[PDB]
DNA sequence: CCCTGGAGAATCCCGGTGCCGAGGCCGCTCAATTGGTCGTAGACAGCTCTAGCACCGCTTAAACGCACGTACGCGCTGTCCCCCGCGTTTTAACCGCCAAGGGGATTACTCCCTAGTCTCCAGGCACGTGTCAGATATATACATCCTGTGCA
DNA sequence: GCACAGGATGTATATATCTGACACGTGCCTGGAGACTAGGGAGTAATCCCCTTGGCGGTTAAAACGCGGGGGACAGCGCGTACGTGCGTTTAAGCGGTGCTAGAGCTGTCTACGACCAATTGAGCGGCCTCGGCACCGGGATTCTCCAGGGC
């Protein structure tokens, strides 16, 4: 039976998602996460839907940029697999 | 009808018709352009205010706007923006 | 009614009449308790008179206490040799060397207090003011006192902070630019007399005020030689490129910050500015001469003197002009020896000896106007050509007298190059003003 | 009587509102006084920058075979121009996506 | 509510990494990225709630979110 | 007609000096190609700062660059400096 | 036969010494020449206050020190002890310059 | 009659100039009106921050065995403390030096 | 007689003698402290002005100052500074 | 150890739907027009202190060139386990719809809080001036690092 | 093969000196406090209706889980290379000077033009409807790629 090698499907997904322009996180789980986090600062808070949408946009952009920098660090280590040490190095160099 | 809100949308549309006569724009894109115009305005005006405070003046002038655009825009954009502003002020002075 | 002959404590030598007169004047200064400035020209045994003063103050007065002499470094060995030759009864020590030698010296000779005179340099005084400040100084002697002619300078402040009883300044040019310098010297001498900052109201009053504190013996008492000099001003006009650059400088990419300093060199040679010379070929052929008025006149002048007596000294204030002149002399194939600040001292002395060798083929000796050490005995030369004039006429006089020394035989002609309708006219007029001030005040 | 009112934008030959820019400057607490040439200069600069971005975005949309500018086109225009990318480096554009880019080590050998 | 960081699922993290341009992902990346997301969200939500409180509102607005992002240096065009 | 240049001014930032900077940075071994890279990095940074400082000096209609102008340029860059006003 | 320290002891001593002090590690006159040369291309006939050059040197040295810290971190990431132009370029790329 | 002048700093118990802060606010073009309690609040906050930094710097000076504070002590105090490090993260202190820090790999073993 | 320059040196010295009676401060450390006070003042005042513009108000008040403090200061500093300022405003309002 | 040959994915072209973008109308509030005034900035003059240019003289610390040896960067190899690609089953997200009421948003009213003004006075700044804290030097005491050698 | 003695190096330490910057005291003047008035911003109450939140049911894409295998991470080894260490030589930095300007800052005035405030009015701009061309969705035929097997 047909079977793609380990890495061609990943490249296809890379091209597809770099072509697309839509959000990649489920909106109801993200909304629940936002409300949970907001419970720590005030009670009975209400949100505009636009507020949750903007939060998701910012979070996705931050994560995508972080993953780009992490990929660069992994390539620097002469690897193709990214690691928590790469994420930590990217954050440390950024200033976080 | 609630309170009226001000946006640069019609002026953006006029510029767009000048540049590409038969090309349109969507609502999200116009919102992005409005946000861009507001951000650029605030950057330039704040820089000019700082310049006036530094030189111990009380009026924001065309010289302050020119210095602010030199400070904030990079390179060729700064040159072309300076040229456009100088042309506009020349026409305004001569044609008023 | 004072010492009328050569003193006895000074052995191997009879002091001349002017020497003994100066010694008597210094003794009168000590007796009256007034500090004085001794400026008896450039060759009338000033060092010998100072040594005789210290010898007297130790022998006929019983104060062999600490004495300090401040000298330029180049004169330290001369001072020590003179001390050992003329008056060896005194005990003189010299402080030089790096930090380890200075520490060893202070631990060995200075602090134990077995010496009587100390001969140090300006730099060593600045370094060891901490240890020299402790002692009580009976007599302080400062040679070439025009070093401290300027107040607000560290050396003047430091020499003021010492604890002294008597003070003596040796110089030849007390007045160089303005009366503030003379007041600065006199204020170091007698701070309680000249505490203030500043022909019945002038000239004569100034003479009467200065006479109790000063003594100048022109080099005319001896004479009997040294035929008088003669100064000729040669006026030159700008070349065409020089005119173009003069207009470019006045009207206003090269930075032109000190406009006066750019106009000057422009009056010397347009080649100094970057790119004024022709392109990459970079050849030395007749476009150096023709692009400078001083250079065309100099090329018309040098061969005539050469077929005549030759042995010409050329002075300038720019090492760049020295480079250009060296290239010209290489192209025309004369003989040149160069001396400026970048020349090491051994090479300097070798060049002086080689030019002064009794029968040599050398023709042009080029010097920076301030790069000498008041020595330099170029007495075999005949003609002095001043490419550039200095704001300080004493600098020009010293440049002249480097070739007007006692060994001179024939009269010397001094050629001063001036551009007409430039800033050189201003420079020369200011120099004339300063020289007239100096002559009227000090010379008379 | 009074002459027909000519807008300052018409006097300056611009398409952005000089009077509105002047009011925004006056109400913004930037300085005590505002000169007459400052609003004209600022409006001209805004017009130039807007024209630049719109031109690049329209070119990108045409290369995508569309006629309406969308945030993807705006993001492509901004990120494919060095000066505008230097200006908008800290800006996130909603629904703009990212530039296609894969590091050469990751491509199959 | 509780247990909502686990709603950010592994496939979503894979999609975000693929848009970032990565090919191979280690198994421990997911907890790390959940931590990063939580700290980022906490900072932004704290600032937005401060703005909302100052306005004496009980609703958080997209304007508050935009203002918080701009003060943190993360300007967001597309909402006002 | 005598030309003799001295050296490039970017070479005045010397290899031992760059080594001292790396020591304060905490570096143990340094490659030989680091020095040219560091010279380029320093040149770029200085160019940005000096361009902004000159813009301020021109606005003030002066020809002298002041420490305050440098401080304002650094604050524009985002590199606040304390200790000069 | 003469006593010699191993390759790395003196480097650590220098690290501790220069992390203990606060002086400037670059020569003032060469730095001043560099600054004047750079400003020449922006505007001729420029004069500098001496305090401006000191502030410039302070900022430049701080920038270089921070860059070298990040470079060292990247070199340790690559399982190395020697810093390289690759490490400098990676640090700059991540920082966004 | 008239009463003796009492400074607003004395009234509030602050060692910082309430009146000078009020004047600086009014001349800084931040808003067209400034409240009464705003300068008091701002001066108190500035005082708290200054007191924190000076306390830490004095502790660092005691560790260094000197009775005067220098920029080195200020830098050591600002670093080594996370709150002030976040506050002054992008700030350079002139001749302040750097923290002693050697990575674990670089040590001999 | 030269011009008048204003600085916070007097008050910095007062706080220094209040928190460490036997300790001194050098001129350069005073310069740094003065610059620090200026920078913090400007950050807080700018954030308060932006808040007033956002809420369409014209008065900078203690509420705006408190909100700016909470926005700018990280955590423990924020809450302690809030307590300090509340103490000060209470003392000023109570009997002054 | 690359060439056909299958398969999977993606692309292009062609036709049917829907949804808002772009136009046309209405009403209002905000900018443009005149007129008058005042205060800010431009222009000038007179002092003082710093910065640029071209030199000199001297001291000395640091850069520089060179040579040797040694950690180390780098390539190569083998092993193992871990992440990837695929298929099955479950789960909860999405979407549409409905319902209720909490809070955002606007308006009217009034009061109280701040800006502006004029006196009055004391707190803060420039200016002098002394003394002591720290820098530096010197001579020890000690802690570290490295090697050679004696012992299994 | 490992561990220790010892030598040499560097470093921490106590003491003594000296100097230049910190800290204090003084006069005075400029900005802050006291007391008042006047007016507009904002606090307060009340109404509306929009937008949020909660709930429910049906679909279906997406998540979770388990399998099987090849590729990538990682440890180890060998080598030769480039960097660290130290030494003798050279250079240029650093300090202290000349000599002349111009530049820039604080002081003090004068003065005129440009920005501000106010009162009218009418045109530009924002909100509201309405409609059709573009964007989207599906469907079918097509091209490109990726993997595997072997006669090249
Ligand atoms: N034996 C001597 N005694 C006194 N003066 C002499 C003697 N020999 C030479 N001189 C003079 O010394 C001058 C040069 O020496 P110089 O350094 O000026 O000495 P000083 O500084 O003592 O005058 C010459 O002009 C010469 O006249």
């Amino acid at each position: 039976p047909h079977r793609y090698r380990p890495g061609t499907v990943a490249l296809r997904e890379i091209r597809r998602y770099q072509k697309s322009t839509e959000l990649l996180i489920r909106k109801l789980p993200f909304q629940r996460l936002v409300r949970e986090i907001a419970q720590d600062f005030k009670t009975d808070l209400r949100f505009q839907s636009s507020a949750v949408m903007a939060l998701q946009e910012a979070s996705e952009a931050y994560l995508v940029g972080l993953f780009e920098d992490t990929n660069l660090c992994a390539i620097h280590a002469k690897r193709v697999t990214i690691m928590p040490k790469d994420i930590q190095l990217a954050r440390r160099i950024r200033g976080e | 009808r609630k309170t009226r809100k001000e946006s640069y949308a019609i002026y953006v549309y006029k510029v767009l018709k000048q540049v590409h006569p038969d090309t349109g724009i969507s609502s999200k894109a116009m919102s992005i352009m409005n946000s861009f115009v507001n951000d650029v305005f605030e950057r330039i005006a704040g820089e000019a205010s700082r310049l006036a405070h530094y030189n111990k003046r009380s009026t924001i002038t065309s010289r302050e706007i020119q210095t602010a655009v030199r400070l904030l825009l990079p390179g060729e954009l700064a040159k072309h923006a300076v040229s456009e502003g100088t042309k506009a002020v020349t026409k305004y002075t001569s044609a008023k | 009614t004072r010492f009328e002959d050569s003193p006895s404590y000074v052995k191997w030598g009879k002091l001349r009449d002017y020497q003994v007169r100066g010694l008597n004047w210094l003794i009168s200064l000590y007796e009256n308790g007034i500090n004085g400035i001794l400026a008896d020209e450039m060759g009338l045994g000033k060092t010998l008179q100072t040594i005789s003063l210290l010898g007297y103050m130790k022998h006929y007065r019983n104060i062999p206490g600490p004495h300090m002499v401040l000298v330029p470094k180049s004169t330290l060995h001369n001072w020590m040799s003179e001390f050992k030759r003329w008056v060896p009864t005194l005990r003189s020590v010299c402080l030089i060397g790096d930090k380890e030698q200075r520490a060893a010296f202070v631990r060995d000779v200075l602090l134990p207090g077995e010496w009587d005179v100390c001969v140090t340099s300006y730099e060593m005084l600045i370094k060891e003011k901490s240890v020299f400040k402790k002692f009580n100084w009976r007599y302080l002697v400062i040679d070439e006192a025009h070093r401290i002619k300027n107040e607000k300078s560290k050396l003047s402040e430091i020499v003021r902070e010492f604890k002294t009883t008597n003070r003596l300044l040796l110089t030849g040019t007390p007045l160089q630019n303005n009366l503030h310098e003379l007041w600065s010297l006199l204020n170091f001498l007698l701070p309680d007399v000249f505490n203030s900052a500043d022909d019945q109201k002038l000239v004569e009053r100034l003479h009467m005020v200065l006479r109790p504190f000063l003594l100048r013996r022109i080099k005319a008492d001896v004479e009997k030689s040294l035929p008088p000099k003669k100064e000729v001003k040669i006026y030159v006009g700008l070349s065409k490129m020089q005119r173009e650059w003069y207009t470019r400088i006045l009207m206003k990419k090269m930075r032109l910050l000190n406009i006066l300093m750019q106009l000057r060199k422009c009056c010397n040679h347009p080649y100094l500015f970057d790119g004024a010379e022709p392109g990459p070929p970079y050849t030395t052929d007749m476009h150096l001469v023709t692009n400078s008025g001083k250079m065309v006149v100099l090329d018309k002048l040098l061969p005539k003197l050469k077929e005549q007596g030759s042995r010409v000294l050329i002075f300038s204030q720019m090492t760049r002009v020295l480079d250009i002149l060296e290239d010209y002399c290489m192209w025309r194939n004369y003989e040149y020896c160069r001396l400026d600040g970048q020349t090491p001292h051994d090479e300097r002395q070798d060049s002086i000896n080689a030019y002064n060798e009794p029968n040599s083929t050398k023709f042009v000796f080029m010097l920076s106007t301030r790069a000498g050490g008041l020595g330099i005995n170029l007495a075999t030369a005949d003609v002095v050509i001043l490419y550039d004039s200095d704001w300080n006429p004493q600098v020009d006089l010293q440049a002249m007298d480097r070739a007007h020394r006692i060994g001179q035989t024939k009269t010397v002609r001094v050629f001063r190059f001036i551009t007409d309708n430039t800033v050189e006219e201003r420079i020369v007029e200011r120099a004339e003003m300063k020289l007239r001030l100096d002559s009227i005040v000090i010379q008379q | 009587t009074r002459a027909k009112a000519k807008t300052r934008s018409s006097r300056a030959g611009l398409q952005f509102p000089v009077g509105r820019v002047h009011r925004l400057l006056r109400k913004g607490n930037y300085a005590e006084r505002v000169g007459a040439g400052a609003p004209v200069y600022l409006a001209a600069v805004l017009e130039y920058l807007t024209a630049e971005i719109l031109e690049l975005a329209g070119n990108a949309a045409r290369d995508n075979k569309k006629t309406r500018i969308i945030p993807r086109h705006l993001q492509l225009a901004v990120r494919n121009d060095e000066e505008l990318n230097k200006l908008l480096g800290r800006v996130t554009i909603a629904q703009g996506g990212v530039l296609p880019n894969i590091q050469s080590v990751l491509l199959p050998k | 509510l509780r247990d909502n960081i686990q709603g950010i699922t592994k496939p979503a993290i894979r999609r975000l990494a693929r848009r970032g341009g990565v090919k191979r992902i280690s198994g421990l990346i997911y907890e790390e990225t959940r931590g990063v997301l939580k700290v980022f969200l906490e900072n932004v939500i704290r600032d937005a709630v401060t703005y909302t409180e100052h306005a004496k509102r009980k609703t958080v607005t997209a304007m508050d979110v935009v203002y918080a992002l701009k003060r943190q240096g993360r300007t967001l065009y597309g909402f006002g």
